[PDB]
């Protein structure tokens, strides 16, 4: 087994704090003392894409690829994925990713973000919501639009559904929530970025619609990286999601250590607030750490120096050890700051919970997963 | 003397290649020869459009005509956006306005919304192919939105083989309690096929039941098996049978050897093929469009070189391509500065019991009009 095991890191435009949170899993895992916890060291290579169009991110990939890596930490987008994911599976490189998670079902990609459509659907089968707006964004996928025009038929709904991801005039989204108030539309499904949703909320909050009788649904992870203070106050219900419980050990651990780090080393640590993405990013060190422990003990060749020669080579012959990585990576159970943290075929998230908040400040409401589906506490 | 292209076509698309190989004949010329470089792959594996993309461009083509889909188009604009490669295809016009891409196949969004109108629908089902793609449903969504259309919108894809038939007749068992009978068909030709005889095996293709055709080869469709039930069904078409330029060429492609031209030797030509023979007339034309201006063309390497390397004369073949204006198959043939079809036609027909009727058409200068 080598002494060393180096992965990539692909960063892009907006992963400040995750690049901080990787370069700090990845210190945490190599300072451990403990021999057995720490047989190898951790090293890494980090590309930065000034933006993530298919031509930048095959040739970081590439690069990558040629100098030696076990697998690769990082982040694709809708103009990216599809390269990527079709890449690591041609050439048998697992990505291991905090994005959102894929429509398809790929090979060699990790998606350590559960997918949210279960608890959407859950939450709007408890408010026996059946006549309401869907306000939407592609940067995440599909899944969601697909899954709301299903059960619109399923069950009968009234979905007015309107694409948003365009619009750059802030006056568009006024004009859309007046024509949806003279309608007497009370109910909101949004299912956009968070930096969108806060700018609709914006909107909401000036034409006085964050009272009483409304309710906005926050489709999204980040709930603590939205703006919700001045929509509180009016009286609207609010209903998030989120991954991360402050009271479990493994984050109250990572926060107490964090809080602590220079700013010039680690910048947007310390107090900034702390992103779901980059409790992702410590989790998928977690499970990059865990899997090669894995094939150490079980005595598996891992190869010396990792990935080998030219991405274009023709044929495309896939090393033999990728195979046994990615199982390795899709076997793991561990428990990270986003809870339980195990894998399907797929690489998707299973066995996973999402905790529902919803505002008054904000109290948890219960949970999701996929065996109980949604499960509201007393009150 | 030669100006080397490349041609990036899917693996079965043998009609398409025929079509491309019979342009090349028809539009040779004593200026210069067209010399293609043929590659046949997986479209939706953008790996494999990697490797045939840097390999074009390492033999120094001076364009790329080709197909892309859903999972690889990203692949595609990229890459000939940061190189300076011009790619001219069929396929699916892209969601912005990416450059050094013409976009042969017209707009179908627009035409479709006018149909809709034109009939006074304000409630109907839409059947959609999740791997075909999905901006077409967004579009008609927000429609629905603006307008307070009841849209019930049901995914077609992602359907095993194993159930096809089983699924198609128990989603259209769901319409009838809903008592719909307004259906749009947003899908390609052999799915538009499989949905059609599913239809007709559980008796709705009768009177009372009307069904739109999304795609711009209406006839390219089995419409003989749907003609005789009572249903209404509707359509686009691009490529028009009564043009003497459409009949002259179906002259000639009606009696090519089907041995050496596959897809040949038949009264039709699916529009995908027809846009690729007419693709064969954009490039030839800008070619000789340069030569007419005096501007002076010859000289690639490394697909991945860093810094990217992209050539000076690339800018000049895009607005050579993006300048031309003539007569086609798909009718007259113009672009804009983001390669998108401008000044098109787009027929409008209905099935009657003697064939598909030519009813009016849709123009992208004004919207539908009745002839
Ligand atoms: C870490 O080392 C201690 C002391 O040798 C040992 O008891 C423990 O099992 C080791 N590994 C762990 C906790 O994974
Ligand atoms: C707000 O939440 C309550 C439950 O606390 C619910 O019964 C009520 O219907 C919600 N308001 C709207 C407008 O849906
Ligand atoms: C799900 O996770 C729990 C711990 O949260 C674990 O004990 C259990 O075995 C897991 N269930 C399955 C079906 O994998
Ligand atoms: C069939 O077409 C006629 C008009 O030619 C129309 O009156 C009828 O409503 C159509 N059928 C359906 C189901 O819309
Ligand atoms: C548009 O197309 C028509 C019909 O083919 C053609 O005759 C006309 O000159 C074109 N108009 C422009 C503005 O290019």
């Amino acid at each position: 087994f080598p002494n060393t095991i180096s992965i990539g890191g692909l960063f892009m435009r907006n992963t400040v704090q995750e690049h901080s949170a990787f370069r700090f899993a990845v210190q945490l895992y190599n300072t451990n003392q403990n021999t057995t916890e720490k047989p190898f060291h951790l090293n890494y290579h980090v590309d930065h894409l000034d933006s993530s169009n298919s031509f930048s991110v095959t040739n970081a990939f590439c690069s990558q690829f040629s100098r030696g890596v076990y697998a690769i930490f990082g982040f694709y987008d809708q103009m990216s994925m599809n390269t990527l994911t079709s890449f690591c599976g041609a050439l048998h490189t697992s990505f291991v990713t905090p994005s959102f998670p894929t429509d398809a079902d790929v090979q060699f990609v990790i998606q350590m973000r559960p997918a949210l459509k279960g608890a959407i659907l859950s939450l709007l089968s408890y408010y026996k919501w059946e006549k309401f707006v869907y306000l939407y964004d592609t940067e995440r996928g599909f899944s969601v639009l697909q899954a709301i025009m299903e059960a619109a038929v399923q069950n009968n709904w009234q979905v007015t559904a309107r694409s948003v991801g365009n619009i750059k005039d802030v006056q568009e989204f006024r004009r859309i929530i007046e024509e949806m108030d003279r309608r007497q539309e009370k109910r909101y499904l949004i299912d956009c970025e968070v930096e969108r949703i806060n700018t609709i909320l914006e909107q909401v909050v000036i034409l006085g619609k964050h009272s009483r009788g409304y309710h906005y649904m926050l489709a999204n992870l980040g709930f603590t990286d939205i703006l919700l203070e001045r929509v509180m106050h009016g009286g609207a219900n609010i209903t998030g999601f989120q991954i991360v419980n402050n009271e479990n050990p493994m984050v109250q651990q990572f926060i107490q250590r964090w809080v602590r780090l220079d700013e010039r080393e680690f910048p947007e640590a310390k107090n900034a607030p702390l992103k779901y993405t980059s409790a992702l990013t410590h989790d998928a060190i977690l499970v990059i750490a865990e899997a090669f422990r894995y094939l150490r003990r079980q005595r598996v060749d891992v190869s010396r120096r990792g990935s080998a020669g030219d991405c274009l080579a023709n044929p495309a012959v896939p090393w033999s050890q990728g195979i046994d990585i990615e199982r390795a990576l899709k076997m793991v159970q561990v428990q990270g700051m986003t809870g339980n943290i195990q894998f399907d075929t797929y690489g998707r998230r299973t066995n996973y919970t999402i905790d529902v908040y919803e505002m008054k400040g904000s109290r948890k409401a219960g949970y999701w997963n996929e065996y109980e589906r949604f499960v509201p506490f007393s009150g | 003397n030669s100006i080397q292209i490349g041609g990036l076509f899917p693996r079965g698309a043998d009609q398409e290649y025929s079509a491309f190989r019979v342009g090349m004949v028809q539009f040779s010329t004593s200026e210069f020869r067209l010399t293609p470089h043929i590659d046949n792959l997986e479209v939706a594996n953008s790996f494999a459009v990697t490797n045939a993309f840097c390999s074009q461009f390492s033999r120094g083509v001076y364009a790329i005509f080709g197909f892309y889909d859903k999972k690889s188009v990203n692949t595609i604009t990229s890459f000939c956006g940061t190189l300076h490669v011009s790619f001219i295809t069929p396929s699916f016009p892209t969601d912005g306005t990416h450059p050094f891409v013409i976009q042969m196949r017209p707009d179908l969004k627009g035409a479709l919304l006018s149909l809709i109108e034109y009939y006074q629908w304000d409630k109907f089902a839409y059947l959609y192919d999740s791997d075909r793609g999905l901006s077409t449903l967004q579009a008609v969504l927000d429609s629905a939105a603006e307008k307070k259309w009841q849209v019930t919108a049901i995914n077609v894809g992602n359907i095993n083989n194993d159930k096809k038939d089983e699924t198609y007749r128990s989603l259209f068992q769901d319409l009838e309690l809903k008592k719909e009978r307004r259906v749009i068909l947003d899908c390609e030709r052999d799915k538009v096929n499989d949905i059609v005889d599913q239809v007709i095996t559980i008796g709705k293709h009768v009177k009372g039941y009307h069904y739109i055709i999304a795609n711009l080869g209406f006839t390219d469709g089995d419409l003989l098996k749907i003609q005789f039930g009572g249903a209404n069904v509707s359509g686009f078409q691009i490529v028009d049978y009564d043009d003497s330029l459409v009949s002259k060429f179906i002259e000639r492609w009606s009696t090519l050897e089907e041995k050496e031209y596959p897809g040949a030797h038949t009264a039709t030509i699916k529009y995908t093929s027809a846009l690729t023979y007419d693709a064969v007339q954009v490039m030839t034309e800008a070619f000789r469009n340069l030569r007419k201006q005096r501007i002076e063309i010859s000289r690639a390497g490394d697909c991945l070189a860093n810094p990217a390397v992209p050539w000076g004369q690339g800018v000049e073949i895009e607005r050579a391509l993006k300048q031309v204006q003539v007569e086609g198959l798909s009718g007259n043939i113009k672009f804009d500065q983001n390669g998108k079809r401008i000044n098109y036609t787009i027929n409008i027909m209905e099935l009657k019991t003697n064939g598909p009727r030519k009813i009016g058409y849709w123009s992208e200068v004004d919207k539908m009009v009745v002839t």
